[PDB]
């Protein structure tokens, strides 16, 4: 049960 | 040799996809929620055989029978991934003040891998975006 | 989120994971006398967790998150400890653990919102 | 085997 946020999505 | 930078594949069976609302940048508990949301979803409505194509700037789902492209999405179109046992969810579009989402569901038992993976991909072209224009 | 599980029974609590064995062993030993699980729906969220009968779609329990302290997969089986003073309700499933991961998660955001309520942040 | 918490529940009970 793992999870990765994607950071440059944040800024599109 | 192929690496993260040229695109490596994995084996996957496609499930389904699914869609719903989100915050700007909602917390990591929620994201697996809604992930978890997205497994409900496709299994209460219950098979291609796919590669995913992971790489620091794409996401390819290749039918691996016929190695068409069945999906690409632009690594920055992509806001979560995330693996829940043999699952995976693939999840396209302070902070993006956007809200509906579009999550595919996978079935591999590489999923730890295809995660961790896509995961790398997130760190090399963010370090990148940030590198590049100042910050 | 919903997922699809089977009704063993239930005991009452007048450690936790001990607690939880021993409501799976009782439920068992019942089970395993009766015999030679009735069909229902686990509605989870941040407000509450419904248990629905899988053919009428009709609300069996329904327990607001915050009266829910424990919840625990064994194998197979899911523990709810919900507030005879507690009680402990045994289902048996195929996503057995992503039940139990899905309540959890269900608690931390609830409990995200409780604390941000309180001028605390979360 | 796995087991889970609710923080929140101590305070109402």
């Amino acid at each position: 049960q793992n999870g990765y946020e994607n950071p440059t999505y944040k800024f599109f | 040799m192929e690496d993260l930078i040229d695109g490596i594949i994995f084996a996957a069976n496609y499930l389904g996809s699914t869609q719903l609302l989100s915050d700007k940048t909602p917390s990591k508990n929620v994201r697996m929620m809604q992930a978890q949301e997205a497994v409900s979803r496709i299994k209460m409505a219950q098979m291609t055989e796919v590669d995913l194509f992971i790489l620091t700037q794409r996401i390819k789902v290749l039918n691996a029978d016929t190695q068409e492209t069945m999906m690409d999405h632009p690594l920055r179109t992509i806001s979560y991934i995330a693996d829940i046992g043999n699952i995976v969810v693939l999840m396209a579009r302070d902070g993006k003040r956007q809200y509906k989402m579009i999550c595919h569901v996978f079935e591999s038992e590489d999923a730890q891998l295809i995660a961790q993976s896509i995961g790398q991909a997130f760190s090399v072209a963010y370090q990148e975006f940030l590198r590049a224009n100042g910050i």
